[PDB]
C-alpha cells in the first residue's frame, strides 16, 4: 500500500514509470516480500533466513 | 574405495553378492547363501548366541 | 533448451481451436452436429495438411460435408504433437468432470 | 483345446501357441490374393540390457537381468495387413492389438529397468520371392517407441507434461535452472528393430513359429535420465490367412 | 574413469623426453625431463630469470 502511494504520488508529480518505480527505496521493496513474513517457517527448518531463499 | 573386510570375505572364496554381481565383475551369479550378504548375516546371527550363552 | 511441449502448443493455434491433428474428441461436443460420429471420423482419419482437408474424408455424407463447412472456422491443424496422440488420448485423456 | 478355467492362474495366458516337431513344412503365397495376419503373438524368454559402459569406450555388452513384473510381458492378438510386394517379397503392417506391456526388469546390485516392450506401428518384411513361407523366411523390421509413461504421468512431487506443477513447490526459494531437467517433462518417440526368424511352418492352416529378436530403448522417466539399450529374445506364433 | 593414454614427451629436435618420476618420499617433486641417457633436456624452472631448460 504504501508502495503503491510513494509511486501514484510519483505520477501525478510527473514522473514516469521508470521514474517513479526507481524512486521506491530497495529496503521498502524488500519488506513487501513474503521470504521475510515469519509465519513462512519451519519448526526443524534450522537457521537464518538467508539459509532459505539466499542472500538478498 | 577403502573397504577393510571384502577383500578378505574375497581372498577365502566369497565372491559374489545375493544381488547378482561378483567382484571379478561377472553378472548373473548365483552366489549361494555364501554370498558376501550370507557372512554378514551369518556374523550376526553368531553374535547373537554367543551373546546369550554369555548370559547363561 | 528444455520445453514442455503442451505448454508450448497452447500458444499455437492448439490454444484457440479445435486441433484437427491433436486435440482430444470431446472437445468437438462444443458445436452443434459434430459429436460422436463426424468426431470419430475426423480423429480416425487424422492428421490433415490444412482444416479443408477434413472434407475429404473417404465415405462422408452430403450433409456431413455441408456440416463440416460451417465448422471450418471452428477448426486448427497444427503438427502432431506425440505427446497428445500416444496412449489413445485423443479419445480418452483422462479428464472426466 | 482349453477353456479359461482351465487356463486362469496357470501362467498359460501369457504364453504364445506352438506348432510341433511335425510342422516343418510350406504355406502357398498367391501374388493375386489379400493377406493377413489374424493373429501374431510374442513371448519374450529373455532381457538384456546393454551396461552403461565404465569409460574405456570398449565393447558394452547386454548383460542377463531378473523380470520382477511376473507373467505380463507378452504382445498378442495383433493383426495386419500381409502385403505382398512386386519382388516377391511380404510387408507386414501392424494395424492394432495387445502390442505393448509395460516390463521392469532388475540388473545384477539391484538397478531396476522399466522398458515398454513393444512392437507399435510395426512394418516388417520377408527377403524378395517368398512363394511360400518356408522355415528359411524371416521379417526385419523397425517400430515405434513411445515414452513409457504418457503426458498424464504425475511424478511423487505432483508435476507432469499434460498435468502437473511445473516447478519444485517444496522448494519455493530455489533457483531453478538445475532443477530444468526434472522439472520440465518431456515425451520420447524413438525407434526399435526386429527380427523374427520362422522355425516352424503349418502350410496347411497357416500358421507360423519361431524366435525373435528385439532391440529398443528401455524407460527415460520423461526425460530425467538416459535410456538404456535393451536387447529381447523369445518366441513367436503368428496366424496368416487370405483376407 | 579412464586411462589417457601413455604420454610421449619431445623437443623441437624431436628426440623423446622422460619426466622423472617421484620417489614415494616427496610430497612435492620437481618437472625435469631428460633423454634416455639421463641428460636433462627439459624443466619446469622456478626461478624463470635463468633459464635455460624451460619447455617455452
Ligand atoms: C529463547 C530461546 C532461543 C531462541 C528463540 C533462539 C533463536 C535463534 N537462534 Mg539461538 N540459542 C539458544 C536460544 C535461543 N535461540 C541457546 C540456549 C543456545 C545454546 C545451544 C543457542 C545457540 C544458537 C546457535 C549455535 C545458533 C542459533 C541460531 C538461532 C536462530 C535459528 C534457530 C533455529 O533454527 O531453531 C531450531 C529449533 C528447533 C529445531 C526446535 C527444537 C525443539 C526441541 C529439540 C524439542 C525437544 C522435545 C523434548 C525432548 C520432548 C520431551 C518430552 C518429555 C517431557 C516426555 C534463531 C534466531 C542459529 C543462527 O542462525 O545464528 C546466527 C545458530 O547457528 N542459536
Ligand atoms: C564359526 C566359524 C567361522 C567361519 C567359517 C568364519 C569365516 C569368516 N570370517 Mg568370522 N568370526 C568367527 C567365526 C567364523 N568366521 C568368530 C567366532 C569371531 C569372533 C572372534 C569371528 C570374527 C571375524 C572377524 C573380525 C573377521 C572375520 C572374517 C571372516 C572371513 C575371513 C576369515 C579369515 O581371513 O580368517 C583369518 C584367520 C586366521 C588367519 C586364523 C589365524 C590362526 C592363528 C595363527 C592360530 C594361532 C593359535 C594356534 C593354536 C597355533 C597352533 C596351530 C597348530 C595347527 C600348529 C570369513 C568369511 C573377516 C571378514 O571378512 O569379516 C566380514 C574379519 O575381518 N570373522
Ligand atoms: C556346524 C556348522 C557351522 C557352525 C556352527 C556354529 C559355529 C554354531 C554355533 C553355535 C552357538 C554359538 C550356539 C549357542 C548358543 C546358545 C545358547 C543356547 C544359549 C542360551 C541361553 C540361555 C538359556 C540363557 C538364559 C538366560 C537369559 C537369557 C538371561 C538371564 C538368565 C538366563 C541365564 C536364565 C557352519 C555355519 C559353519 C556351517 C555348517 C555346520
Ligand atoms: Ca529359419
Amino acid at each position: 500500500q504504501e508502495i503503491n502511494r510513494r509511486v501514484q504520488a510519483s505520477l501525478a508529480s510527473g514522473a514516469t514509470l521508470e521514474e517513479a518505480w526507481s524512486a521506491i527505496p530497495e529496503k521498502l521493496a524488500f519488506y513487501d516480500y513474503i521470504g521475510n513474513n515469519p509465519a513462512k517457517g519451519g519448526l526443524f527448518r534450522t537457521g537464518p533466513m538467508n539459509k532459505g531463499d539466499g542472500i538478498a | 574405495q577403502g573397504m577393510f573386510v571384502l577383500p578378505f570375505m574375497a581372498r577365502l572364496g566369497v565372491t559374489g553378492s545375493w544381488s547378482g554381481w561378483s567382484i571379478t565383475g561377472e553378472t548373473g551369479i548365483d552366489p549361494g547363501f555364501w554370498s558376501f550378504e550370507g557372512v554378514a548375516l551369518a556374523h550376526i546371527v553368531l553374535s547373537g548366541l554367543l551373546f546369550l550363552a554369555a548370559c547363561w | 533448451e528444455l520445453v514442455n511441449v503442451v505448454d508450448e502448443k497452447l500458444g499455437t493455434a492448439y490454444g484457440e481451436k479445435i486441433d484437427l491433428n491433436n486435440t482430444n474428441i470431446a472437445a468437438f461436443i462444443q458445436y452443434r452436429g459434430l459429436y460422436p460420429t463426424l468426431a470419430k471420423l475426423i480423429v480416425k482419419n487424422a492428421p490433415y495438411e490444412s482444416v479443408e482437408d477434413v472434407l475429404n474424408i473417404p465415405g462422408l455424407t452430403e450433409r456431413q460435408k455441408q456440416i463440416l463447412r460451417e465448422n471450418l472456422e471452428h477448426f486448427t491443424v497444427t503438427e502432431v504433437e506425440t505427446a497428445l496422440v500416444e496412449g489413445g488420448d485423443r479419445y480418452n485423456n483422462g479428464l472426466y468432470k | 483345446t482349453l477353456t479359461y478355467d482351465d487356463i486362469v492362474g496357470t501362467g498359460l495366458a501369457n504364453k504364445c501357441p506352438t506348432l510341433d516337431d511335425t510342422a516343418r513344412g510350406a504355406y502357398p503365397i498367391d501374388s493375386s490374393q489379400t493377406y493377413r495376419i489374424a493373429r501374431l503373438c510374442l513371448q519374450p524368454t529373455t532381457f538384456l540390457v546393454k551396461e552403461e559402459p565404465k569409460n574405456k569406450r570398449q565393447e558394452a555388452e547386454f548383460v542377463p537381468t531378473k523380470l520382477v513384473t511376473r507373467e505380463t510381458t507378452s504382445l498378442d492378438q495383433i493383426q495386419g495387413e500381409l502385403k505382398v510386394n512386386s519382388d516377391g517379397s511380404l510387408t507386414f503392417v501392424e494395424e492394432d492389438g495387445i502390442d505393448f506391456q509395460p516390463v521392469t526388469v532388475q540388473m545384477a546390485g539391484g538397478e531396476r529397468i522399466p522398458l515398454l516392450f513393444t512392437v507399435k506401428n510395426l512394418v516388417a518384411s520377408t527377403q524378395p520371392n517368398v512363394t511360400s513361407i518356408t522355415t528359411s523366411t524371416d521379417f526385419k523390421g523397425e517400430f515405434n517407441v513411445p515414452s513409457y509413461r504418457t503426458a498424464n504421468f504425475l511424478d511423487p512431487k505432483g508435476r507432469g507434461l499434460a498435468s502437473g506443477y511445473d516447478s519444485a513447490i517444496a522448494l519455493p526459494q530455489a533457483k531453478e535452472e538445475e532443477l530444468a531437467r526434472a522439472n520440465v517433462k518431456r515425451f520420447s518417440l524413438t525407434k526399435g528393430q526386429i527380427s523374427l526368424n520362422v522355425a516352424k511352418v503349418d502350410g496347411r492352416t497357416g500358421e507360423i513359429a519361431g524366435t525373435f529378436e528385439s532391440e529398443q530403448l528401455s524407460d527415460d522417466d520423461m526425460g530425467a535420465h538416459e535410456p538404456h539399450e535393451v536387447k529381447i529374445q523369445g518366441v513367436f506364433y503368428a496366424s496368416i490367412e487370405p483376407a | 574413469q579412464a586411462w589417457k593414454g601413455h604420454a610421449v614427451f619431445r623437443n623441437k629436435e624431436g628426440e623423446e623426453l622422460f619426466v622423472r618420476r617421484m620417489p614415494a618420499f616427496f610430497e612435492s617433486f620437481p618437472v625435469i625431463l631428460t633423454d634416455k641417457n639421463g641428460v636433462v633436456k627439459a624443466d619446469i624452472p622456478f626461478r624463470r630469470a635463468e633459464s635455460k631448460y624451460s619447455f617455452e
